[PDB]
């Protein structure tokens, strides 16, 4: 079991528990009229980040295993970036990296305007 | 020769090899017997053994009755693929080989009353679960179980061709064992149950006893020699402090190396074997000899008489106790 | 009457298209699974995998194979499987699998009157299992088997465990040398890839490692060498050759024990629990050698202080080693 | 209706010549590639290769397979792939490859109404990778996969990464204990052989080796043995046996470390970074032994000079070792 | 005139029944064999087997294949072997075998006008050879290849060596690093099993091991350490540390040599010749150490007796070692 | 497209692939060339090497003439299984692989005049007998021989496509060699006679020269440092008997371990390599230093001047003799 704690512009996702069975953390945002949208993903150990097109060169993701945290730094915001943000954990054999269905443990929603 | 071709064409005319003989009318009975041409090496690390066999099955198929100038047709083995055959498999097999050099190592014979003899040459790797508490003085009963994969007991049954004890025959020169000794085999049959039904199982247990000589000249003798070497130190004069220290440290290091090296061809079992107990006692003796030297050296320049007495007493006590331990240990394990 | 059975089976396979799934173009075909675990042979930290032999049974319904007039299950020769549709099931985390083929292919095909097909295989598979060795050898692992459809999405095929949690049998009989199976679990879910959504069955085992081999193999030699290093404190400080021999022998034995430990594991980049214990022991033996160096250095002009240092080291090293063992064995158990 | 689809597919395969590529005798057929990486099992310096498992997807258009009246995409049983034309794609640097075949051959065929074929395989390949080990264990490697057409030249066939930069996924699934993935790159080009010009796709990864294991198991033992060799400077020069034992043990242990470490790698002729470090440590321990040899040589006629030499060695050896470590770790990091 | 040859060949296979041997229902068909041995690879004691590569040619007559009007021997494409009857020859003591298949299957079918078939294969086989290692490394082994008919008894078939004692060629040109082939033998016999009597051909080689490697590797180091142990007798008895170091080192090194050597061979339970030599050397070094212990025990009250014991050891140990070597090398050579 | 289908169906109508082109009329001439994409590792223990090639064969078949809009048909390699092809094999091959991923790595092209180009991708493991008397300063000529398995020189002859030197082509970056350098290759052809007749054989010898750096830093340097360490003993004073004994004992033990361990890579040949001679001389030096110490210790108390003189002369003699030996050895084995 993995417990995800959301804080935070900069959003912090601090995970506790079985982070070895869920080696990937991903970020999503939900618009008021649209479905959940993938933002980026970070590997706990490999530090190999992946980003969506709409936030390339603008959002950044970093990981530190000292206290098991992943940071999403948002820069150069736009009015089309007003969505409730979520952080999630993905299993080792859970499939595609861009689909919310494949993520098991979801954090608390965070609002950004 | 045309007569036999016409006979074979008529036998196979309309034949359906998807159906067992007697389907919907009676159970198919298969008589089986095994000729071991070599009982190959046993692998302790993998808990498995290899066996090379002629596997022989025989059964009745009324669809193959014929009448001709001969009473037995000894056919090319390709005919085996044209008729129905039992789907026998080894339950504890791991990765077996049906030999195909230079041709498939199979034979098929048809008697005019419809009896089929079907023989194949196999190399079977089979699981032998071993308990190694008594290692290296352990004995094992390695099994070989086989039966039908798809047909329950209401459809196919297996029987040994002759008396069960005479249906598994081991060749007289067919022994590839280096570490074990084959004492005999026990033959039996029974019923297994699974989610798909009830099946017949034929079982053979081969009785193996480990030969001890390798471990005598590899582990036991060096341990004994190290204990004797450590006890040689009791006769050096008490002034020779570096010499007796060298004796102690070298014998303890040798004992540690032997203890670590003892388990190298074995699985990482979680319990202690007999060899482990022997090595632990030898280590205790060596360590106690070094402690004896430390005690003797402590009293050398203040109570020299006590140090001399301790040395003289040790010179008798250590060998006598080691001999008694060896008697008890070997009597316990060689008489079990 | 075998001729009627033959005619019926010929009729079932007349115009049969194996390129099409049952109910092609309609609702998904449901496939039930069960597994009988025959054995779990070897678990490898070096290769990060385990081997498993099983009877794997798939169950579905194909109305093209329904027959009447024969009140029997029809067990057919397994080669009929090459003339039928079967699901395209595979194991995602496997590295090398095979179906046993002695004396024939270990395959079973059984038809039922309503069109139900039972398809059974005997499979030996090596499967990947990434292991967390930070608490080795006091660690606990979770090894899975992932079962998926390869070509068909959830619109064409559905998986389910046949019998729920009773669908996997034979786990309680498994005996492993280094491990014990604490628990096994069954999960069913869907997985989305770029090519669509696919059904997934997961079977997981939790393995706890037995400690006895490591007590006999690495911990006890380290403890005994550390104790051996303390004999130096009871030898007179002017016997330099003897005490230097003791220190050198203990350091060499520590290195030898560590190398024999590391020769059995993968080259992971972090510190394990056994590594922590071994370097604690190394610090202790090195400190004993340094204590002798200090005593030998100062004893020419201050014999009393050297005697006091040796006498106090007689007590301090056992006490601190006992404390280190207490902390280590309380933090890891 | 299953029979209508059955006759549609029968019409598709009627008159189909598998010996001819799509648009044979005309413009080249374009094949789009996707790769979904499942894992990299191992990276071997001794064998100079690496093992990769992947879903390999090929996309093309065959006008002979176009169908109408069914507004659906036909997911067919993979055995139908034996009746279709497929590209003759191969991997040039591969040494041993297989398609997984349990429970069936891990193969996928999906047809589309206009004639588009999607063809998927699950492949494990051991591919060659020549490694430069001059900076080992602080080295960085580049391992590639070369995808080419065997028989068809650029006049017959074209390759392209389908989706551009997004054609290869699953790079974050690569979990190697001894390496981390820094970057991956996609390349498209042509290669000229004596039989013509052929399309070539290239997928490369940059591997960075993790230093933790070598710090734990190689560098620290050498540092500790070098430090242990300095204990001789603090022992009085009358203890010839003790100091000689210390020096001899350190020298031989350093040689043993070097030989044991080098025996586990390919027999390359050049010197690696770890070799240079070990040789520097050997020089230090050998010089400490030589220092004691000189002091023992001169101390019976010049005791003050011998005492001064030991006193200065105590300070000089740690200082020069620190300088050596500073220079080494600055040059290689 | 390829048309007429094609007509003739198609005529031959028209009514051919591959299920029946030539002269089915009549006298046994005779099969002559010859072998061209290309190489003998690893002769393993651990695996108790050897590897052989050979050209295996079988010669028989099938009157169904006679043809007229073509004054040529017809070499055909090797795949025609799949339509003719061939003998079911197998090797009884073979563990793993294969026919080479690059670039095609290494198979030859050559027909003759009277119906004679020459059928050739290129085969690599690992064959079991149980070795008696009691005289190792001065041992001589006998390794065989057993050629038999699987299904056909002596009433259907009979084997013979075609060309007498010249049916096997290439033995005299084999180069083995560790052995030399003293002799090869050809045997023809019958073997009875429960299913009848079968023809058997036997090809045996007698291998003599070369000793130079073992002189370099095992005997010389043991001799050198034994001589090293005698240096103690020339050191005065009051130097306890030096002589004890010498004796302990020799004893432990001899034990290490023996244990290291014994782990390159199968775990046989008996004593080999090299084992006896090493055990004798151990006895010698141990007795030298015991001599020093006795001298050290009685050199205070009786120094002259100790000096005499050392002086006598200086002569007795070399002389007795020379006698032991003489007896050993006369017994085993 | 249908035009090409009809052409292919007409080529294969009445075509017997059991018959070589020109059977009974003339000799089939096969032109061959090889493109080496990687010259793989060389194994001294197994006496073999690995090579990856594009193997190209070309011949003429009058039965495959056609007339159409295209001049060359570049066909799916399935067609290659429906026509005659040569039965080429590698005489000294051990176990080779015809690559099959993702499809058979084969190509067939048919020109309108009846000319066939047939190419395949192969990994060949071949035997390379090695003479290791100069090891590790040795050089080898590893052969690769191929030819027809079943067709004698009266039916099939092989020729190199272009001039023999230019027919075998090695890629620039296709070296998988670790401890060898590929100096070049020679190309030749000839006749070999066996029990079944005379056959054409094509041979390519690859010339390899071993690199020495690995063995220089693995064996030669430890031996040299051990000898220098043993000669360090001559400078310790004569009172320190245990120290000089430790020097001699540890150096002799190190030499024994090096001698035992230096032959791990090689097969167990029955002769002495150059490395063996070097190690033997180093062993003699270390043993001679220990013997010199024993002599000095023997005369120490009775004739101190002689002991001092022996030590003084040995300090000069031993390094000089080792330097002279090293000069002779390296001059002999480097300008060979
Ligand atoms: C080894 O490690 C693996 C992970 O790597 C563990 O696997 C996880 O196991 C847990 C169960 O212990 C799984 O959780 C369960 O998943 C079920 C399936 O969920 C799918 O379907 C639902 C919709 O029905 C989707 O929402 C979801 O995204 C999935 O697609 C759920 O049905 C279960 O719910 C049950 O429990 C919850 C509370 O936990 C209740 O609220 C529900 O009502 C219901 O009772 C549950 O969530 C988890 O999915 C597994 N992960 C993976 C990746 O497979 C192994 O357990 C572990 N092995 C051992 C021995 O511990
Ligand atoms: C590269 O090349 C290798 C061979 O060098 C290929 O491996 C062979 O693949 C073929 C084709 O799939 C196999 O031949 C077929 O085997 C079927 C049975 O397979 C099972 O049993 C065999 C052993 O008997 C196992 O090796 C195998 O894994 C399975 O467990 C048969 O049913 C097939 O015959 C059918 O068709 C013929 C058509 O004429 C009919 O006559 C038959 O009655 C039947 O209907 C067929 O024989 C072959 O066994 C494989 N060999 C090996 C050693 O694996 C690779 O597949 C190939 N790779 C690629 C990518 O092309
Ligand atoms: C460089 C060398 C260094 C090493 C040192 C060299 C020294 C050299 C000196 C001598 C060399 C001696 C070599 C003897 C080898 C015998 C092997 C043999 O034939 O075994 C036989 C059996 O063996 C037994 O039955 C005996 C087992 C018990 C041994 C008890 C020892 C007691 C020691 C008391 C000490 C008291 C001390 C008290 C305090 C002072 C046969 O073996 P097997 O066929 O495998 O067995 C069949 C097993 N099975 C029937 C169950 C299947
Ligand atoms: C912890 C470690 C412990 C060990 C000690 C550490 C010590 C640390 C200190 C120093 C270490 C120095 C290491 C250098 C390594 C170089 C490697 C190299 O590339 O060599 C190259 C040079 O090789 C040649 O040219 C071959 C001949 C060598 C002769 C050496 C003579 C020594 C004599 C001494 C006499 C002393 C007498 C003293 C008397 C008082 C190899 O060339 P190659 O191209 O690879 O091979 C040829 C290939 N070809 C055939 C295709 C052309
Ligand atoms: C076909 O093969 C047969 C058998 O080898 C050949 O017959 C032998 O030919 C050689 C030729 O030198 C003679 O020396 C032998 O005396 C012949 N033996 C027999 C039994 O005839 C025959 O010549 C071959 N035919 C052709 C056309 O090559
Ligand atoms: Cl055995
Ligand atoms: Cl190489």
């Amino acid at each position: 079991q993995v417990q995800l704690v959301e804080s935070g512009l900069r959003l912090s996702c601090a995970a506790s528990g079985h982070t070895f069975n869920y080696p990937i953390m991903g970020w999503f945002r939900q618009a008021p009229g649209k479905e959940r949208e993938f933002v980026g993903a970070i590997s706990w150990s490999g530090g190999s980040t992946s980003y969506a097109d709409s936030v390339k060169d603008r959002f950044t993701i970093s990981r530190d295993n000292a206290k098991n945290t992943v940071y999403l730094e948002m820069n150069n915001l736009k009015p089309e970036d007003t969505a409730v943000y979520y952080c999630a954990a993905k299993g080792r054999y859970s499939g595609g990296l861009y689909y919310p269905t494949n993520y098991d443990y979801w954090g608390q929603g965070t609002q950004v305007t | 020769t045309t007569v036999f071709t016409r006979i074979l064409d008529r036998l196979l005319d309309g034949y359906d090899n998807r159906l067992r003989p007697g389907l919907g009318e009676r159970v198919t009975e298969v008589k089986t017997d095994i000729f071991v041409t070599s009982f190959g090496p046993v692998s302790d690390h993998d808990m498995e053994y290899t066996i090379d066999v002629f596997f022989r099955q025989s059964w009745k198929d009324e669809r193959l009755k014929f009448k001709g100038p001969m009473t037995v047709l000894r056919l090319n083995n390709l005919m085996a693929s044209k008729i129905w055959t039992p789907d026998t498999f080894f339950h504890n097999g791991k990765k077996s080989v049906a030999h195909n050099m230079t041709m498939p190592n199979k034979l098929l014979r048809i008697t005019e009353d419809g009896t089929l003899l079907y023989t194949m040459r196999l190399t079977v790797r089979a699981e032998c679960p071993m308990h190694l508490e008594d290692f290296p003085m352990d004995a094992h009963a390695c099994p070989l179980k086989f039966g039908s994969y798809a047909y329950t007991r209401a459809e196919v049954v297996y029987e040994w061709t002759r008396e069960p004890a005479r249906s598994v025959v081991v060749a007289e020169d067919g022994s590839r064992l280096n570490q074990y000794d084959l004492l005999g085999q026990t033959v039996d049959s029974g019923i297994v149950q699974s989610s798909t039904g009830e099946y017949v199982v034929m079982t053979t247990h081969f009785h193996l006893k480990r030969k001890i000589g390798y471990f005598v000249i590899q582990t036991y003798l060096p341990c004994i020699m190290t204990v004797i070497l450590s006890q040689v130190s009791f006769w050096l004069n008490r002034e020779s402090v570096p010499a007796r220290t060298v004796f102690g440290v070298t014998t303890v290091l040798t004992m540690t190396t032997l203890s670590i090296s003892a388990r190298n061809s074995l699985p990482k079992v979680a319990y202690a074997t007999a060899m482990d107990w022997f090595i632990a006692v030898c280590y205790a003796f060596v360590f106690s000899a070094l402690i004896e030297f430390a005690t003797v050296n402590y009293f050398t320049k203040s109570q020299p008489a006590r140090a001399a007495k301790i040395d003289r007493l040790s010179r008798i006590a250590f060998p006598l106790l080691f001999g008694i331990f060896n008697l008890v240990y070997w009597a316990t394990y060689l008489n079990r | 009457n075998m001729s009627f059975v033959k005619e019926t089976v010929d009729k079932l396979l007349k115009g049969y298209d194996i390129r099409l799934r049952p109910d092609f173009g309609g609702p998904p075909v449901c496939v039930g699974m069960n597994i009988d675990i025959a054995s779990i042979d070897m678990v490898s930290e070096v290769n990060m995998d385990y081997t498993l032999t099983m009877y794997f049974q798939q169950y579905w319904r194909d109305k093209r194979l329904a027959y009447s007039g024969i009140p029997l299950n029809l067990t057919l020769d397994n080669r009929v499987a090459d003339q039928l549709w079967v699901p395209d099931t595979y194991f995602l985390n496997d590295k090398k699998s095979f179906v046993h083929g002695v004396t024939v292919k270990n395959r079973m095909i059984r038809l039922h009157p309503d069109g139900t097909v039972l398809y059974g295989l005997r499979i030996t598979t090596t499967a990947a299992c990434m292991m967390d060795l930070r608490r080795y050898p006091l660690d606990e692992q979770n090894c899975t088997l992932e079962i998926e459809s390869y070509g068909y999405t959830t619109d064409d095929i559905e998986f389910y465990w046949r019998g729920g949690d009773k669908a996997v049998t034979g786990v309680e009989r498994i005996e492993l040398p280094q491990f014990s199976i604490v628990e096994h679990r069954l999960v069913s879910r869907n997985v989305v890839f770029a090519t669509g959504a696919y059904p997934r069955l997961s079977l997981s085992f939790r393995l706890k490692r037995n400690i006895g081999y490591f007590i006999l193999q690495t911990y006890m030699p380290s403890i005994l060498i550390t104790i051996l290093s303390w004999v130096s404190f009871w030898i007179n400080y002017d016997a330099s050759a003897a005490r230097v021999a003791l220190g050198i022998t203990t350091v060499l034995t520590m290195t030898t024990i560590n190398t024999h430990l590391r020769e059995t594991l993968p080259k992971i980049p972090y510190v394990k629990a056994i590594d922590m214990y071994l370097m604690g022991c190394f610090v202790f033996v090195f400190l004993a050698l340094l204590e002798y160096a200090f005593v030998n250095y100062i004893f020419f002009s201050q014999p009393a202080r050297a005697a006091a240092i040796d006498r106090w080291s007689r007590i301090v090293f056992p006490f601190t080693f006992s404390l280190f063992n207490l902390v280590y064995w309380l933090y890891y158990v």
